[PDB]
RNA sequence: GCCCCUGAGACACCCUGACGGCCGCCGCCGCCCCGCUCACCCGGUCGCGCGGGGACCCGCCCGGGCGGGGAGUUCGGCUGGGGCGGCGCGCCUGCUACACCGGACCGCAGGCGUCCCACGGCGGGCUCAGCGAGGACGGAGACCUCCCGCGGAGCAGAAGGGCACAAGCCCGCCCGACCCGCGCCCCCCGUGCCGGCGCGGGCCGCGAAAGCGGGGCCUACCGAUCCUUCGCCGCCCCGGCCGCG
RNA sequence: ACAGCGUCGCGAGGGCCGCACCCGGCGCUGGCGCGACGUGAUUUCUGCCCAGUGCCACGACCGUCACCGUGAAGCGAUCCGC
RNA sequence: CCACGCGCCGCGGCGAGCCCGAGGGAGCCCCCGCGGCGGAGCGAGCGCGAGACGCCCCGGGCCCGCCAUGCCCCUGCGGGCG
RNA sequence: GGCGGGCCUGAGGCGGCGGGGGCGACGGGCGGAACUUAAGCAUAUCAGUACGCCCCGGAGGAGAAACCAACCGGGAUUCCCC
């Protein structure tokens, strides 16, 4: 395969390269993607979703998002996100 | 593996026009202010005969609106144009035969030659020797005149198309054999170099798709269709009926 | 399914029921049911598994399945009926259900025929040899050319819903035999001349 | 009124399902039809006194045709020249073949490209085509008898071998016309491939048994790599891990 | 070749061609026009065939017959449907 | 003819070894100088991994893998022994 | 309508300064063959070559990891040995 067969493989300690101060968005970066959202709007794409979500419940919903976003990852998140616009008209 | 006559005619050279010695166009008056509003004047300096154009062409100019000296206009002579005519040309013009007036405004059932496809075209329809339009009817319903065009077509026009009353002149021109050859020859040297024409039987097979074969025969139905790559199109084009029936008439 | 929601309902139609009062689960029920996406040529033409069943026997009915139920009668029994064929070319209006004998059934075998394949079927095993009445499951849930059918609710007398049990039995079947599993199935109603009930 | 009694089928016992039908109902989706000018495309002029289209075309992106108008090729072999009229171009029987075997030919006399779960396997019985001589109709001729019956019969088809308490014929069973691993012979470079043959094991059949059987008495009746498809137990995905591939 | 003779397409927002696109030629033209054709001056006539094979039909939409689109279904690569 | 790949063959050095590689060295023909090739095979892979003889040569017999299989058993569809 | 200012998108002229073309190698970007080979030929192959085109330098291009690796691990590019 890709590794090789050593029992007892460790020999010698190994510090493990982590988080590199894991960051967060911070408050920036997400407040002006609200500053925009709000003067521009939503995009044609994210509309079709949250009005599927209103009546069809996923699966198609998913299924509009992977062919605009090309990828599932993208999709299940995209499809969260603009959920949350959906629970209140 | 060589285009055929009908290609290499759009190439130009050899194939192309002779326009040298042709007066030049022939065109109505520039519609404008004056003719919108009344009518211009205009006498008829003379009937010239074109090399090109076997019908007559005749030169009229009209005060010009601006500066002081008159513009002239070439016009297909309608027969009936007189040396020294006043063609009275507007939209208040009257139906005698030479004015240019707006078609939706001439009556019914009138004899119009160089009839405008669309508004202010400048002449395009019925301008060949002895061919005319006939207004079948003034339709107001949406401004539009009707028109038979010279073919028989029955065709619309909007009323502001402007035409020219009386037959355009020189007419029964094809009645005479041109007899000779030679008449022939002469013809076609004020047009295109279309003469001789090679028929297609007798040309080798590398040049026709007609080709020849063993004892000359066309080797396939003339019929092709319309939509076929431009190098066969080279017999009759998408026929709705061969031959020769009741006449032409049904 | 809902098996909290309206599967304890199927003895809501109480004394709103009447209907001649049959005595038994309250409300006939029935589980009105039918098939979505069954096609005539699809995959599901079988049989497998208050009360109106019929059984048999000589050699202990009288005192084994006769006292308590069913009927005092032997392997024969009809003699000019296994001529006449009229009754048993449809025994519904005789043999309720048909389940006469069992072990003893060789009696009959000389002259039998023309009802008992009209009906359907008559010498099923119920028999002196066991206690007679321990398989008192005649009872049904037939497919192949109708849809789902009107098929029996699972009796259960007793009260409250230990019937969704038996209701969940035509559930935990009825999905077999189906050429789209569970999906194809179209309406989850209850109702039938018992009276006002509610959907599943 | 009824499982009153009668049909393939209560219908008075209310719910479904079916097709039509449809009030109408859709935060649903396809499709058209018409405006309007504000892109876009036209035509007038010396932009000196304006018109015509129109969200349409067009371009462009895939997609479905049609398309010697173009290209690029290919157009087998043998063979008393070519010869494509024939196929001896793979295969088999009997010759030719000159007594081991091997021996040529658009040389002769012919076939093969299939057919049959019985036309197979086995066990049992049986004797066949017919020479006669007899017997209602009944004679070349149909059947039923004996008798003599070396095969003169039939065994799916070419021909030649071969066969008689059978390899023919009938019956009773039954799947050996099965799997796992091998060798040998035939063509032969002693390579393939077809076709057999001889075994080591498993498992069944048939018969009391010994035996016999991986087809049809033998010699003809068929298939490389690649690729698809599929069967059986597994193995692999490469940094792991789990399902689907 | 040829006059004659017929057939054929077309109303220019169009026919028929050039050309890699740009964009040309027919056209300083407009159906007595321009292409596309066969036949070959008149005199005299041109029969019979649509089966094919061509062509032609805002002739039909029956059968097939695409990308879209979009019903399910599956976790999704997908997979069936119209 | 020259190059480089290959298959044998004859020599020369050395021997489970052997190797002027690119390079570095005040050196040029001299000194130092790896990967490589062997030394172990077989199996599609998981992977697993040769002793027992013999002047040579030929067989024979065995052992290793890939297969089947019978037993025994540990740490275990793992190991052993046939 | 007139007139004058500021901004903005433009129109000529002036001043200074660049830019164009050449070189039989090397170099960077494209456009792009066929003969040939497969004993024929289509995919292949010749070949990401001839030739066409544009551009630069004394070298250019490349270059400081959205990188290989899976190890008791390396560490921009460029070249060379394998």
């Amino acid at each position: 395969p890709g590794k090789v067969f050593n029992l007892k493989k460790g020999g010698a300690v190994v510090r493990i390269v982590r988080k590199k101060e894991e960051r967060k968005t911070k408050p920036h970066q997400e407040f002006v993607k609200s500053i925009i959202q709000e003067c521009t709007g939503m995009a044609p794409y994210e509309m079709h979703i949250i009005e599927l979500l209103r009546m069809n419940k996923d699966r198609h919903a998913l299924r509009y998002a992977k062919k605009r976003l090309g990828n599932i990852k993208r999709a299940k998140a995209k499809r969260d996100q603009l959920s949350v616009y959906a629970r209140n008209i | 593996g060589r285009r055929i006559r009908v290609q290499r005619k759009g190439a130009g050279s050899v194939f192309r026009a002779h326009v040298a010695r042709r007066l030049g166009a022939a065109k109505l008056r520039a519609n404008d202010f004056a003719e919108r509003t009344g009518s211009v004047r205009g006498v008829v300096k003379a009937i010239l005969h074109d090399r090109g154009r076997g019908a007559p062409l005749a030169r009229v100019q009209f005060p010009n609106m601006r500066g002081e000296g008159r513009v002239n206009e070439l016009f297909i002579a309608p027969e009936g144009m007189y040396t020294g005519q006043e063609v009275f040309s507007g939209n208040k013009a009257t139906l005698h035969i030479g004015n240019i007036l707006p078609v939706g405004n001439i009556p019914e059932g009138t004899y119009v030659c160089n009839v405008e496809e669309k508004p202010m075209d400048r002449g395009c329809l019925a301008r060949a020797s002895g061919t005319y339009c006939l207004v079948v009817a003034h339709n107001m319903e949406t401004n539009k005149t009707r028109i038979r065009l010279p073919s028989g077509q029955k065709k619309l026009i909007s009323s502001k198309a402007r035409a020219m009353i009386g037959l355009v002149a020189g007419g029964g021109r094809t009645d005479k054999p041109l007899l000779k050859a030679g008449n022939a020859y002469h013809k076609y040297k004020a047009k295109r170099n279309c003469w001789p024409v090679v028929r297609g039987v007798a040309m080798n097979p590398v040049d026709h798709p007609h080709g020849g074969g063993n004892h000359q025969h066309i080797g396939v139905s003339s019929c092709v269709p319309r939509n076929a790559v431009p190098g066969q199109k080279v017999g009759l084009i998408a026929a709705r009926r061969t031959g020769c029936s009741g006449g032409k008439r049904r | 399914i809902n098996p909290e929601a309206l599967n304890k309902h199927i003895a809501e139609i109480i004394e709103r029921a009447t209907n001649e009062k049959p005595r038994k689960f309250l409300e006939t029920v029935e589980l009105q049911v039918g098939l979505k996406g069954y096609d005539p040529k699809k995959d599901p033409r079988f049989n497998l598994p208050n009360l109106k069943l019929c059984v048999i026997a000589d050699a202990r009915d009288a005192d084994r399945a006769k006292k308590l139920g069913l009927n005092y009668v032997e392997i024969e029994h009809l003699q000019q009926f296994n001529k006449d064929a009229k009754q048993i070319k449809k025994f519904a209006k005789s043999y309720d259900v048909f389940l006469a004998s069992k072990s003893l059934i060789r009696q009959i075998t000389v002259y039998a025929g023309p009802g008992f394949t009209k009906a359907g079927r008559t010498p099923l095993p119920l028999a002196p040899d066991e206690d007679l009445e321990l398989k008192v499951l005649e009872c049904k849930v037939q497919f192949k050319k109708a849809v789902g059918l009107n098929w029996p609710i699972g009796n259960v007398k007793m009260p409250a819903s230990e019937i969704a049990q038996n209701i969940m039995t035509t559930l935990n079947f009825l999905a077999t035999q189906l050429k789209k599993g569970w999906q194809n199935i179209k309406t989850v109603y209850i109702k039938s001349t018992m009276g006002p009930s509610h959907r599943i």
